């Protein structure tokens, strides 16, 4: 079995919104008290032992 | 004409990972467990052997 | 009462529930070992006198009054606020006087009237928690206990024990 | 001008007015609440439901979707190395859950 | 989508030891 | 839930307003 790639292409979808609504949001999330934060669903140190 | 017999017993668990919490009750009453803050009740280093 | 002029107690650090992870004697210093001469009794314990004196002065200047070595939670006033200040957005569009233009058949991809809007904005609410790392240094200048373990228990520092909890007054380490 | 010319027609009915808790007489709202569990009225009266008309509008109007492009890479035997430098224009916020 | 939207948006109050209130007052 | 119809919020984005320059 063998796999080829021809075309590895990137797609993005944008929410259309007013450019005053958009620019308000940018200023809000350029403050470091409005820093976004994320965490793994399984947040774990993973160790395999024979 | 049934023959003498011995019982065999087992279980099968598939798609589960066994879990031992690090709580005093073994119950999750918050993500940050109550013995996760017992090393901020303390704050020392210990060795773990399993 | 007085048992020596003792070494200071160095507080440890931790990822902050509001504890300082106890304290312990300084053993990265001499002044209590042996081998020199008897003329260094006021040349090596004058040093140790000087270190302690600088500590009492230093602690008094830089540390807020407290009823506890480790309060387990500093008030919102006393965490030291490093949160941002106000800022202004120049909003780029009319959407109430350049939209009747697009209803009037104009496609778009500053030529209409000079309406430009400025918007102000602020920053977060006070936080209470553990003290910062810049302000840990100023709140936890090393302490000199001058009459070690003298008097009744209940005036002993139990906040130099890195296993003690002062909001249950018990020492539990699960060992 | 335009707004009083057309809109009292629509709030005669209830496709642009206020919700039923506000246009019904207060005694009927009180009775409908009291009796709800065995003799519903919360069906016989329509609530208007009106989309926001401003501050969400596309405005100038620009693309809903982008695709990012082919050029060259450094070769590898068992891995395929792809790079993008993204496109930029004006005043939009990308969500990375909607990239693939 | 295909439209429905109607009265009774929340719980109909009744002091739950019982199942009533009144018809209003007059 | 047993709903097949969105709400509208019934209000546009941003309550808070800025001065003309």
């Amino acid at each position: 079995a063998s796999i080829s790639f021809t075309s590895i292409n990137l797609y993005a979808t944008f929410f259309p919104m007013a450019h005053n609504t958009a620019s308000t949001l940018e200023a809000m999330l350029r403050n470091d008290t409005n820093d976004q934060s994320f965490n793994d669903y399984l947040s774990a140190a993973n160790m395999l032992y024979p | 004409s049934a023959v003498t017999s011995v019982t065999q017993k087992k279980f099968l668990c598939d798609r589960v990972m066994w879990r031992i919490p690090f709580s005093s009750n073994f119950m999750s009453m918050g993500a940050l467990t109550d013995l996760g803050q017992n090393m901020l009740y303390a704050n020392s280093a210990h060795a773990l052997d399993m | 009462m007085s048992k020596e002029i003792p070494t200071p107690y160095m507080w440890s650090y931790q990822p902050q529930m509001g504890l300082a992870a106890g304290a312990a004697q300084d053993y990265s210093t001499r002044m209590n070992w042996l081998s020199a001469g008897p003329a260094m009794i006021s040349r090596v314990n004058d040093i140790r006198a000087h270190r302690n004196q600088i500590l009492l002065e230093q602690s008094a200047l830089t540390a807020t009054p407290r009823n506890h070595l480790n309060p387990r939670n500093w008030p919102a006033a006393l965490v030291y606020q490093e949160i941002p200040q106000p800022t202004t957005v120049l909003l780029p569009r009319d959407a109430q006087a350049e939209v009747q233009l697009t209803n009037s058949g104009v496609q778009l991809a500053f030529t209409p009237r000079q309406a430009v809007l400025t918007l102000e904005s602020s920053s977060s609410q006070p936080r209470s928690g553990g003290i910062g790392t810049l302000q840990f240094v100023e709140e936890f200048t090393p302490s000199v206990y001058f009459n070690p373990f003298s008097g009744s228990p209940g005036h002993y520092p139990d906040e130099f024990i890195p296993n003690f909890d002062a909001i249950s007054e018990s020492v539990d380490g699960y060992d | 001008m335009a707004t009083p010319s057309m809109l009292p027609q629509w709030a005669y009915m209830h496709i642009a007015g206020q919700d039923a808790s506000e246009y019904l007489s207060p005694g009927l709202v009180q009775f409908a609440r009291a009796t709800d569990t065995y003799f519903s009225l919360g069906n016989k009266f329509r609530n208007p439901t009106v989309a926001p008309t401003h501050d969400v509008t596309t405005d100038r109007s620009q693309r809903l979707t982008l695709r990012f492009v082919p050029v060259d890479r450094e070769d590898n035997t068992y891995s395929y190395k792809v790079r993008y430098t993204l496109a930029v224009g004006d005043n939009r916020v990308l969500d990375m859950a909607s990239t693939y | 989508d295909i439209n429905f939207s109607s009265l009774a948006p929340r719980h109909g109050t009744r002091p739950f030891m019982g199942t009533w209130s009144d018809i209003g007052t007059s």
